[PDB]
């Protein structure tokens, strides 16, 4: 989905807040922060209610300004209320009136996902790919930048994983692939317009194809 | 003629929260044990331990770069978020930077939960593209000459970054190497120093 969490490369936003080995202080700065992840994983390993995949995408079909708005921990506390919710475990009305007001939540998803490619190619180290030009409605971990844009393989896992696209749906046809290590020049995906050497990106099967 | 409200963020934090448990879904000390494990025990002190074990030990440095997952579970380090390990080595001649451009992938185990300046939009925007410019204005100077490599966290594997061991760190023990690998060393925005 091109969604504005698709952030890479996106200019017009000012210094990252940190200089290198400030004291970050604890872990969670304010008392609820701890709840979001504690309660995923109570979906995810207790109830077995949704997927990991599935809170990357629901946190992806905010709608875009509140997207942008929300801090990131916020953003995950209204991203497994609206799974809740979809998944028909509580209503937004008793979170309302738990919460003493209103609980907006992410928007309904518009697409259904797509299973994990029938069949695909196993691809070697040292193999020149392409990150195949398509364009995903539903759940995809494919930044934008490397779409359509060629790199060559420099790991291939040993282990295999559902689908994105499938599973971040809740779709029974996620099947498993490996995903590839792809390093790009930085000049292949941003032209001139970068001042670093390469980047990596970690690419299912399924987005791949040779040259 | 044709002419978003929210309740306070941990009024609707603890609504969710009592929802759940209302309903017998949240196990007895769930929640608190989870808040333990992200502040104890997910630890860059793990990760730091690591780097001080394969810059004295070459095989180990070796098998790190090779099976990162198999390197790991040898102290039994691997954990949620932390389960197929790759590490990533700095030469004299590369710098590697770690980021999860879609949201904050990271390596909890054994970097701790990612800091706020990580999962900013400005780092998650901005260091895929000018990654010299971003270290620049953090901190850590990078020469023109150095590659700048930047592994962007899309999937499953969670990187740390190997960094070079500093001059003058001749015979220092482990324990005194330890010291200087920080988080942000981790990461690969800081570069380790005596
Ligand atoms: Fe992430
Ligand atoms: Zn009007």
């Amino acid at each position: 989905m091109d969604g504005v969490h698709d952030l890479a490369g996106v200019q017009g936003f000012g210094k990252v807040p940190h200089t290198v080995n400030a004291d970050i202080g604890p872990t969670f700065h304010a008392e609820w922060e701890h709840l979001p992840y504690s309660l995923m994983f109570a979906g995810v390993a207790e109830l077995g209610a949704f997927s990991v995949d599935e809170v990357r995408y629901v946190v992806e079909r905010m709608e875009p300004r509140h997207y942008m708005m929300t801090p990131y921990y916020e953003r995950y506390v209204i991203g497994v209320a609206t799974l809740m919710v979809e998944k028909g475990i509580l209503t937004q009305d008793e979170l309302e009136s738990l919460a003493g007001g209103p609980f907006p939540l992410s928007r309904p998803s518009e697409s259904e996902g797509r299973p994990a490619p029938v069949e695909t190619t196993t691809f070697e180290v040292g193999q020149r790919v392409r990150v195949r030009d398509e364009y995903v409605p539903g759940h995809i971990r494919m930044p934008a930048y490397c779409r359509g844009r060629v790199g060559t393989i420099s790991h291939r896992t040993t282990e295999k994983w559902p689908f994105p696209d499938a599973i971040g749906h809740g779709r029974n046809d996620a099947g498993e692939e490996p995903t590839y290590h792809v390093k790009f020049a930085a000049e292949e995906l941003f032209g001139s317009d970068t001042d670093g050497g390469s980047v990596v990106v970690d690419l299912f099967e399924g987005y791949l194809e040779p040259a | 003629i044709d002419h978003p409200a929210q309740a306070p963020v941990s009024d609707r934090a603890w609504a969710l929260f009592r929802a759940l448990d209302g309903k017998g879904l949240v196990p007895d000390g769930y929640v608190e044990g989870w808040k333990k494990t992200f502040e104890e025990d997910f630890s860059p002190r793990r990760g730091a331990e690591l780097v001080a074990r394969a810059w004295t030990d070459p095989e180990f440095r070796q098998l790190l770069l090779t099976d990162g997952t198999a390197a790991v579970a040898q102290y039994g380090y691997l954990g949620p978020q932390g389960e197929y390990i790759v590490a990533v080595e700095d030469t004299p001649t590369l710098k590697n930077v770690i980021v999860c451009s879609l949201c904050s992938c990271t390596a909890w185990p054994i970097l701790g939960l990612p800091p706020t300046w990580y999962k900013s939009f400005e780092y998650r925007a901005r260091v895929v593209r000018e990654p010299r410019k971003v270290l620049s204005e953090m901190g850590t100077e990078i020469a023109s000459d150095i590659e700048i490599r930047v592994y962007d966290t899309t999937a499953e594997t969670r990187y740390m970054v190997l960094p070079q061991r500093p001059a003058g760190t001749e015979g220092w023990s482990q324990e005194q190497l330890q010291e200087i690998v920080t988080k942000d060393c981790l990461i690969g925005v800081a570069i380790p120093q005596v």
